[PDB]
């Protein structure tokens, strides 16, 4: 395939990278008491 | 919090004053039955929802009735 | 013929872009 | 004071004035059958004698015309198997040949072609094949011939009528009073020496009159119809000392202390018989007669009528420490005055002898010709686990029912049960993490060796070829008692059970019994056991100490022990009783027990069970188990899927059965969920419709019918779940072991 | 004649219980010398100290047990490992901070169990938790570091 | 503790069961306070108009990915 | 002429061992109940949390974490030892609030002066439709 | 006498009874007539 | 709470009624040396916002990155090394 590194990189941002991201977001904004 | 309603079918037996575990009911005096008395609900801030009251209404179909609502620390029934 | 890396990294760019107009659109909704 | 015989005359006359009144022993069951429900709280609250009377005195009158009631059917069931084995099987043909002969004793009548059920078992007999060990039993008791089967099964008649006549008698004519139950004391001084000693003693005059001479003839090689009589052997020490030579010396050497003489027939070997296969016959007469003795002692402890003698009250009361308060006071009380507290130590205690029953008979096989049948040893041990499962699940149930109805806060003030009721929240978070954390570090291991073998990484599994999780303590003590002979036993020939070690003990061609190595799989197979154990004792532990009260519903105690919920307030109170705590308990112990069974089966027929040709052991699915049943797919292949092709494969043959009750109890069990995953107003509403169309034809019955309660739809639910899972494991094992044992 | 079980500072009415294992003279002097029970020390040194013990520990399992056990650059990336752990730990320090402390409100005094009054624990506020998570990451991250020094140094190991 | 923004009631709870619900409850807009009928078909609206651009992007990544790393021209 | 009681803080408690069943930390930052009571004499009682404690002879207070525990209580008090409490609520910063015998009279007997909250002068079944009362915060019951 | 047959007459034993005698007629069908797969009259 | 005797509760004492108790704490400034102090929070001296320390907790998302395009090649993880023949498959397949 073309660009054999870009699945090596995207992998990891959209299964730990991403995931760690949104999770402490929304922990973070559904206890904000006035949002 | 809970919606607890009392009908006008209610015969004041005073079962569902004396089934209630949190002191949400009591009786008031009326003239619509011929106990000439009704059950209220004035304290339905305590009320848990365990529906004890429904059990031991005699009247078909049943005077009291509990609507399950918006939960609180107290009608969740939590001691933490 | 395959792709290039070129088309891919374009296809990338115009994700990032719909994913733009996606977010705007979400925020919309939530309004 | 002074234990004596006080008894009631007359107390219930004889008629059948209430056998034509349903529902007489209940006054709530009086306004007779309004609805439905009325037939199932009929049967429900049958033995519940405690609703039935505030009386302790009719309590006790009932349970003990109960007991004997149970005792004549458990007698009527004795004489069944005996006539069966007298008339209907081929224990005489057996005898000649035990190893090839498959034991039989039912025979199915021709109807619908269901005569194919009469398999060819051998010495010219056709029936079904049956697991009980009944021949094995017979052989070593020295039966031999079929007269006295059936001699036996007439006495087992006249000892059943003997047991309803008795509690018949005991409770109409003569019923005991309250006083004469409530003597704790005299009960357990002759149920330890005249009840536990005197049988055993009689049953070890029995084996050295009878069964010693018999099998020893029929070890050494002598045709059944050829042997002496059982009466020509205990009324003649001539010829039984010609088997003996120690009997020409009388009963002198007994009474002279000389008791080395007995040495031929009083042997402490160890191991088993190499011709048969069992323990020797002079090692049980040996133990018997050992435990007879001590049971005989120990009957002597307890005080009654005279000074001499111990009191139970005053030993539980002196048991006090520092960390206890007042100690064991009140247990007396509670142990004299509530039947259920007695009934849940008594179910604990049984249960868990029954399985330790499975597990000493698998490993010391007892009876010749035993542990070559790999049948008869599975059913046995399986048998015995379900029993003993059951058994410890009721004794919880039956602990939190004393909990609800007998306690007492006024009789138990600082004492035992009330301190453990005080800190019942440390005890039910430490058990629920002990629970969280095995159930990690023992099924995430298979799932850790899974995924490991899925992404092509063996060297990265918990087994012996990897990551190794070696039993050090567990074969540290298989080799103590293996090394036991000679040293910390110096009067022993050799170790109680080949499984320690040593050499292989094979049958008629077939391994009896031989070393088991443990290794990593057994090591997370016992941590698997483990795990489920301990979330069973939550399940009930919890059940028993909340019983009464709790954070959320403070007045659990006057709800009662069964009850479906408290309504849908604080978020739920569905299934909070002990009831329910039961109810979920019996699932657990079902998928212990049905770990623990499965890992016994695949155990022995991997590394014990198999035939020996003179080059090695060929065992039955080739040892797999050290190398398969360290990840689920293992258990789901090598075990579930290899091994269940002899039950999907037996239609058209004698184990059609099992292949036809296989998928039965696939059904039960679905059915059951119907009843799991359903609620009351789902059914009651569609009644309502379906009574609707019964009244538009005139048909509708008086008796409304109405949805079964919510406490009766889980008892539903879970019944037919352990009867559909538990036959479905009992024909696949029995058609398993049937076709290749 | 002793009890050694007793209600917590003599009140039987609240959910806990005075054992040997909770009032041991040893047991409580080391549970209250930890740094996580220093109501007079800065949160960050206390950090500190918690971050280096935790991130020194961190390493060994992955040392032993880590994909790459089998190689020789088992430490270095069982360092980077133990790293990426504390960084993790961190950033939950960092939201568990920022949700608990948000607002204010007048709470409840605290007394020792002798009724001696003594102030609120700095940990429990926001610039508390603030300085204890940054001292957690620079010792977390040290203790890491440190567990791979011992790997290289240590004559035994 | 104010994140169901569309249930005043479902905020007001003090246990997690105001997280859980506040998830389940998210897409019936006619139960949401102040809800009306012409905001309630907006919404609506607005939802299809997403869903349509997610089928869309779905489509288009499961062609991207087989003329990227499939063997479709073999 | 009822006027709710003060609370006493002088009430010694029953004599009780200690239990992990008692008050946590809501208590502290949210509120607790108080149940006072009156007993003839000293004898033993099943508390709400587990275990047994000791009611003294004359004046006893306990604290409670809920309300329904003060309450499962005083139902024990009056069906076994014919004894007649008071139940008052306690916040952190220090105000009583009287609760369960709020006239003084129980509230299964009528007392003639109280409100007759949450009383529909219909039936069940009268009650409006729900789709007549859509896009409304509001059940068919409140109505 | 009167309350032995009133109990013989109660819905469990009736039911036994009845199931009893239909089951054994079916059977005596079977073992007379066997193998009836069609209504062959 | 004045628990002199057999009372719990004391509303003038609420604080105690309560169980509000540090039960270990205690509070002593003499313990960390002077100089070892000053280094240690001299090293976290501007890390202590959140968003300068979400930004050391950044790097370890780029470290990811950095793993997977550089990291996991270096450690010749299976995936990112090469691929030795292959398969025909049931049929006349690939
Ligand atoms: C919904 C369609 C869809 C799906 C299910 C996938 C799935 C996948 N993609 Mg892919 N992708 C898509 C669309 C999609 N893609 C499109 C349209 C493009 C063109 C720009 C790409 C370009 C792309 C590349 C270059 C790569 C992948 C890769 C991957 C694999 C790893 C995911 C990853 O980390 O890459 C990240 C994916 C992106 C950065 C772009 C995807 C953006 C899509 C459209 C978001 C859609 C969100 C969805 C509609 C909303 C659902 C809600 C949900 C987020 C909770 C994975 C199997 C990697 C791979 O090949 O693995 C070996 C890889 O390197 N994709
Ligand atoms: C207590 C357990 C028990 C069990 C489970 C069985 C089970 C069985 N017995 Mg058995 N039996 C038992 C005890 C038991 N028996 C005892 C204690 C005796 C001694 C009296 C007998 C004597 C006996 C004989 C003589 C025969 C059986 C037979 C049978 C088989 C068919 C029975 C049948 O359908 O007949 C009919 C079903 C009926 C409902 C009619 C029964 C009518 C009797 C007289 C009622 C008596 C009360 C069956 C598998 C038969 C058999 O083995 O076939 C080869 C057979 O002939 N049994
Ligand atoms: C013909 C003899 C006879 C007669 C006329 C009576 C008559 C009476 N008995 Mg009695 N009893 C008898 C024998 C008899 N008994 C024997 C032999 C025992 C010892 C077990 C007892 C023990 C006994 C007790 C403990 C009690 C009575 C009671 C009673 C009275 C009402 C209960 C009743 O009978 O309901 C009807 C009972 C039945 C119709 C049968 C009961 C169910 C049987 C035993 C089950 C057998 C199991 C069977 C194998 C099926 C299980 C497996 C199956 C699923 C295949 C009644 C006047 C009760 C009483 O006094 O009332 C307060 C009382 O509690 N009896
Ligand atoms: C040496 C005296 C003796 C013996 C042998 C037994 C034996 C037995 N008792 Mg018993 N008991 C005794 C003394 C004795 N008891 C005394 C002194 C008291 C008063 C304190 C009691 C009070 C008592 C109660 C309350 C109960 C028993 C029960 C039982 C049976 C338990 C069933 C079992 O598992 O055993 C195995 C079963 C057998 C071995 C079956 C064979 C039965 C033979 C005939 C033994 C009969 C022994 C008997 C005492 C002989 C005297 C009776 C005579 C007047 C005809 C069992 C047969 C329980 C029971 O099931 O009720 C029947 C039960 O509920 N006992
Ligand atoms: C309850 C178990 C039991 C029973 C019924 C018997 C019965 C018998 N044994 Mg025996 N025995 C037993 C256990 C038993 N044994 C054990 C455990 C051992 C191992 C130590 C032995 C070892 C043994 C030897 C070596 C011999 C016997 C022999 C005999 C026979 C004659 C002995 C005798 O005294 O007559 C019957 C005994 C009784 C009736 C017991 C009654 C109790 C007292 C004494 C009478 C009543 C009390 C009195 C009035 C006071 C006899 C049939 C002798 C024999 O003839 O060989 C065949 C023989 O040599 N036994
Ligand atoms: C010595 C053993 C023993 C004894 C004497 C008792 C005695 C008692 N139990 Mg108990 N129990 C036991 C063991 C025992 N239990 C075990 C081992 C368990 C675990 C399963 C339980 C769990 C249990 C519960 C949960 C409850 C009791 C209850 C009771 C009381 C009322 C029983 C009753 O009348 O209900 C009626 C009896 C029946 C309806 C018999 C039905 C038999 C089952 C449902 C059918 C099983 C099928 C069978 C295996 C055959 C299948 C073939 C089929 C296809 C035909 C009673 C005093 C109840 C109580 O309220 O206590 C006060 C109560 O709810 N028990
Ligand atoms: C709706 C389902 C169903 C139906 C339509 C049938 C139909 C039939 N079955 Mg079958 N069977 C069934 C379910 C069913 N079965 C199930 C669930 C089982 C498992 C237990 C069996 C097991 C079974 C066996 C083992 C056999 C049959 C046989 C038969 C045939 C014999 C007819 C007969 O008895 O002669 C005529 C009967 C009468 C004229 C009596 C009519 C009057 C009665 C008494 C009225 C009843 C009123 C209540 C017949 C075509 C037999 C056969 O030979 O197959 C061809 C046979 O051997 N069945
Ligand atoms: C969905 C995305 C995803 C991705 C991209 C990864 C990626 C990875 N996992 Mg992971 N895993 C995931 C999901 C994921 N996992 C999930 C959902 C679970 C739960 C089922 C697990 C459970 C799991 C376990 C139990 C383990 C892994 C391990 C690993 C690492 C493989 C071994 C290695 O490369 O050596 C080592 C990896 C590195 C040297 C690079 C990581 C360090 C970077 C550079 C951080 C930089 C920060 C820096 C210090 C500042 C690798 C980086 C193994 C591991 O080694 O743990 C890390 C391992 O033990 N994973
Ligand atoms: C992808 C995005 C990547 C984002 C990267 C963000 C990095 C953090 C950052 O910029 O912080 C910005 C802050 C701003 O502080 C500020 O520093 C200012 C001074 S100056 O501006 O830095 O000169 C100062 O005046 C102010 O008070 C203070 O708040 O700067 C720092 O204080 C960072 C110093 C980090 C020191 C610790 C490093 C780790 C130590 C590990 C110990 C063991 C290791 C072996
Ligand atoms: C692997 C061992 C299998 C058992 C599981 C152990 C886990 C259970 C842990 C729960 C502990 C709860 C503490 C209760 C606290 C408690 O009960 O109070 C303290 C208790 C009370 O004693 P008293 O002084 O009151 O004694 C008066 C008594 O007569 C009245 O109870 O004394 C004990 O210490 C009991 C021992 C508990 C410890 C049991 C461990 C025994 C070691 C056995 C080791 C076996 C293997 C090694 C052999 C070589
Ligand atoms: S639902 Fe329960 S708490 Fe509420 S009024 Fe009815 S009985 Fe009282
Ligand atoms: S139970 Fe029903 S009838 Fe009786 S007082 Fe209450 S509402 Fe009225």
């Amino acid at each position: 395939m073309s660009a054999q590194f870009l699945p090596s990189i995207l992998v990891p941002l959209v299964g730990l990278v991403f995931p760690a991201v949104a999770m402490a977001s929304m922990f973070l904004y559904i206890e904000k008491e006035e949002i | 919090s809970h919606t607890v309603k009392i009908y006008d079918t209610c015969i004041g037996c005073t079962q569902c004053v004396r089934a209630c575990p949190t002191d949400v009911l009591e009786m008031v005096p009326w003239d619509g039955c011929k106990a000439n008395q009704i059950a209220s609900a004035p304290r339905t801030e305590d009320c848990v929802g365990c529906k004890r009251c429904e059990s031991a209404c005699p009247t078909d179909f049943l005077s009291v009735r509990v609507y399950l609502g918006s939960e609180t620390t107290r009608s969740m029934g939590l001691a933490y | 013929m395959p792709i290039a890396d070129y088309q891919v990294f374009t296809a990338l760019f115009l994700a990032l872009a719909t994913g733009i107009f996606a977010v705007r659109l979400g925020v919309a909704l939530y309004k | 004071k002074k234990v004596k015989i006080v008894v009631d005359r007359n107390p219930v006359a004889t008629n059948f004035e209430k056998w034509a009144k349903p529902g007489h022993f209940s006054r709530t069951l009086s306004k007779g059958p309004t609805t439905t429900t009325w037939i199932w709280n009929l049967h429900a609250d049958a033995h519940d004698f405690d609703t039935q009377t505030s009386d302790l005195e009719e309590i006790s009158r009932k349970v003990f015309s109960a007991h004997f009631g149970q005792l004549g059917i458990i007698f009527i069931w004795l004489s069944g198997m005996y006539f069966h084995g007298a008339r209907f099987s081929n224990y005489e043909a057996w005898l000649t040949d035990p190893t090839h002969i498959k034991p039989s004793a039912q025979v199915v009548w021709p109807i619908v072609g269901q005569e194919i059920l009469n398999a060819d078992v051998g010495g010219g007999f056709q029936g079904l094949q049956i697991t009980s060990g009944f021949f094995q039993l017979w052989r070593a008791a020295g039966i031999t011939s079929e007269l006295q089967l059936y001699t036996t099964a007439i006495g087992a008649l006249v000892m059943a009528a003997a047991m309803f006549f008795a509690g018949w008698f005991h409770y109409h004519k003569a019923a005991p009073k309250l006083e004469w139950f409530q003597n704790v004391e005299s009960m357990l001084n002759h149920h330890l020496g005249g009840l536990l000693g005197l049988g055993s003693l009689a049953w070890a005059g029995h084996q050295i009159h009878v069964s010693l001479p018999i099998n020893k003839l029929l070890d050494a090689g002598v045709d059944p119809k050829e042997i002496p009589l059982p009466h020509e052997f205990t009324l003649n020490p001539e010829l039984m000392a010609q088997l003996y030579p120690s009997f020409s010396k009388g009963l002198a050497p007994f009474f002279t202390l000389d008791w080395a003489q007995y040495s031929d027939f009083l042997t402490f070997q160890g191991g088993l018989n190499p011709v048969t296969g069992g323990l020797w016959l002079t090692d049980t007469v040996h133990h018997h007669l050992a435990i007879a003795v001590l049971f005989l002692i120990a009957g002597h402890q307890y005080r009654t009528n005279w000074g001499i003698g111990s009191s139970l009250k005053e030993i539980l009361e002196a048991h006090k420490g520092p960390f206890t308060g007042e100690g064991h006071k009140g247990l007396y009380e509670i142990l004299t005055t509530s039947w259920h507290a007695q009934l849940a130590i008594n179910l604990a205690l049984f249960g868990s002898l029954s399985i330790i029953v499975a597990h000493h008979m698998y490993a010391m096989p007892p009876y010749p010709y035993l542990a070559t049948d790999y049948g008869t040893q599975l059913s046995l041990f399986t048998h015995h686990m379900w029993i003993g499962g059951f058994c410890i699940v009721g004794a919880g149930a039956h602990a939190a029912i004393f909990m609800v109805r007998d306690y007492d806060p006024t009789n138990n003030y600082n004492n035992l049960l009330d301190r453990v009721l005080r800190h019942r929240d440390a005890i039910i978070s430490h058990l629920n993490w002990v629970c969280i954390f095995l159930g990690f570090h023992s099924f995430g291991l298979y799932i850790h060796n899974d995924t490991m073998s899925a992404l092509g990484r063996p060297q990265d599994m918990f087994s012996d070829t990897a990551i190794q999780l070696q039993p050090v303590f567990a074969q540290w003590v298989q080799n103590t008692h293996f090394l036991a002979p000679g040293f910390t036993a110096p009067n022993a020939l050799a170790s109680t059970s080949p499984s320690w070690g040593g050499d292989v003990v094979a049958v008629g061609g077939k391994v009896a019994m031989m070393p088991i190595s443990l290794g990593t799989a057994d090591f997370l197979v016992h941590h698997i056991h483990a795990f489920t154990i301990h979330v069973t004792v939550l399940i009930l532990l919890k059940g028993v100490l909340y019983a009464r009260s709790s954070r959320l519903i403070p007045d659990k105690a006057n709800l009662g022990f069964r009850f479906p919920c408290d309504g849908p307030g604080r978020g739920g109170t569905c299934q909070v009783s002990a009831w329910d705590h039961v109810f979920l308990g019996l699932f657990w112990m079902y998928n212990s027990i049905s770990i623990v069974i499965f890992h016994f089966s695949w155990k022995m027929q991997s590394d014990v069970w198999g035939t020996v040709s003179a080059n090695g052991v060929s065992h039955i699915t080739g040892g797999n188990f050290a190398q398969s049943a360290n990840t689920i797919n293992g258990w789901l292949r090598d075990f579930l899927w290899a091994q269940s092709s002899q039950v999907i494969q037996s239609y058209g043959s004698a184990l059609s059965a099992y292949g036809l009750i296989f998928l039965g109890a696939h059904f039960v069990w679905a059915f059951s969920l119907m009843f799991l995953f359903s609620g009351r107003g789902y059914w009651q509403e569609l009644i309502e419709s379906i009574v609707w169309a019964h009244n538009k034809l005139k048909v509708a019955p008086a008796i409304q019918p109405r949805a079964l309660s919510i406490t009766q739809g889980r008892a539903v639910g879970v019944a037919h779940y352990l009867l559909g899972g538990i036959a479905t494991t009992w024909s696949f094992f029995l058609a398993r072991i049937l076709a290749v044992g | 004649k002793v009890q050694v079980v007793q209600p917590v500072n003599g009140d039987p009415f609240i959910g806990m219980l005075e054992t040997p294992v909770t009032s041991s003279p040893a047991i409580a002097w080391y549970l209250s010398n930890l740094p996580a029970y220093r109501t007079g020390v800065s949160p960050l040194l206390r950090g500190v100290e918690i971050g280096l013990a935790h991130g020194y520990l961190l390493v060994g399992p992955f040392i032993k047990l880590g994909p790459l056990r089998d190689v020789e650059n088992v430490a270095e990336i069982v360092g980077c490992i133990n790293g990426a752990a504390t960084v993790l730990i961190l950033t939950l320090c960092l939201a568990y901070g920022a949700v608990t402390f948000q607002g204010e409100g007048p709470q409840v005094g605290v007394k020792t169990l002798s009724g001696r009054s003594i102030p609120r624990d700095p940990l429990q506020s926001a610039d508390g938790w603030n300085k204890f998570t940054a001292g957690f990451a620079v010792g977390g991250l040290s203790g890491a570091a440190w567990g791979y020094l011992c790997t290289q140094i240590l004559p035994y190991y | 503790k104010l994140f169901p923004k569309f249930s005043q009631a479902l905020a007001q709870d003090p246990t997690t069961r105001r997280i859980w619900f506040g998830i389940a409850t998210a897409h019936d807009f006619e139960s949401h306070d102040g809800m009306t009928e012409e905001r309630l078909y907006q919404k609506i609206f607005a939802s299809h108009f997403g869903q349509l651009a997610i089928i869309f992007l779905w489509t288009s990544g499961n062609l991207f990915h087989v003329a990227w790393q499939g063997n479709f021209e073999q | 002429a009822f006027t709710p009681p003060t609370l006493q803080s002088d009430t010694p408690s029953p004599i009780f061992g200690g239990s992990t069943g008692g008050l946590l930390s809501q208590a502290q930052v949210e509120e607790f109940h108080v149940i006072t009571w009156e007993s003839k004499k000293e004898q033993i009682f099943e508390m709400p949390t587990g275990g047994a404690a000791i009611m003294r002879q004359g004046p006893n207070l306990l604290k409670l974490a809920r309300k329904e525990q003060c309450l499962a209580l005083l139902t024990q008090l009056r069906t076994k030892f014919k004894i007649d409490g008071y139940i008052y609520r306690v916040f952190p910063n220090g105000e009583v609030q009287y609760l369960h015998p709020k006239d003084g009279v129980y509230p299964e007997k009528v007392n003639a002066g109280r409100s007759g909250d949450n009383t529909n002068m219909r039936r069940i079944g009268q009650n409006k439709e729900p789709v007549q009362i859509k896009f409304s915060g509001k059940i068919p019951a409140e109505f | 006498m009167k309350d032995f047959t009133t109990y013989l007459s109660t819905a469990p034993v009736l039911t036994l009874l009845s199931v009893t005698v239909v089951a054994g007629l079916l059977i005596e069908i079977n073992r007379f007539f066997p193998d009836a797969l069609i209504a062959a009259f | 709470k004045y628990g002199e005797e057999s009372r719990y509760f004391d509303l003038k004492d609420l604080e105690n009624t309560v169980g509000s108790w540090d039960m270990y704490g205690q509070e002593d400034k003499s313990r960390y040396n002077g100089l070892q102090s000053e280094f240690f929070e001299r090293a976290a001296n501007g890390l202590s916002r959140r968003e300068y320390i979400l930004g050391l907790v950044a790097i370890g998302g780029a470290g990811i990155l950095a793993w997977g395009g550089k990291g996991a090649a270096d450690v010749r993880l299976p995936t990112v090394g090469p691929q030795q023949p292959a398969q025909v498959g049931p049929r006349g397949r690939l």
